[PDB]
């Protein structure tokens, strides 16, 4: 649920409403095939969610 | 959105603004950090 887009951020910023940051790609319940998570990317919610 | 003062972004398509180095300052937007002129001092990184 948190991300650090740029290096040196004092604290991990929270993902804005409408987006989410899963724990890992393997445990990401609703993520497209080509998308991977590394902690610097907030992914928008799918259609219907 | 323009890079708020203290930052800069000399590229196209970047989703982040890099912070200015020590001794340089930048205002709103700005494609590159401006070297601080003679007689003036920038104390910290990302000086407005």
């Amino acid at each position: 649920g948190y991300y650090t887009d740029v290096d040196g951020l004092p604290i991990q910023l929270p993902c804005k409403p409408g987006t989410f940051m899963p724990f890992d790609t393997a445990t990401a319940n609703l993520l497209d095939t080509g998308l991977t998570v590394d902690g610097t990317q907030c992914y928008t919610c799918q259609t219907g969610t | 959105k323009p890079c708020q003062p203290g930052r800069y972004q000399n590229s196209i398509g970047q989703r982040v603004c890099k912070p200015c180095d020590m001794g340089t300052y930048s205002r709103y937007g700005g494609e590159l950090c401006t070297k601080c002129p003679a007689g003036t001092v920038a104390s910290k990184t990302g000086s407005s």
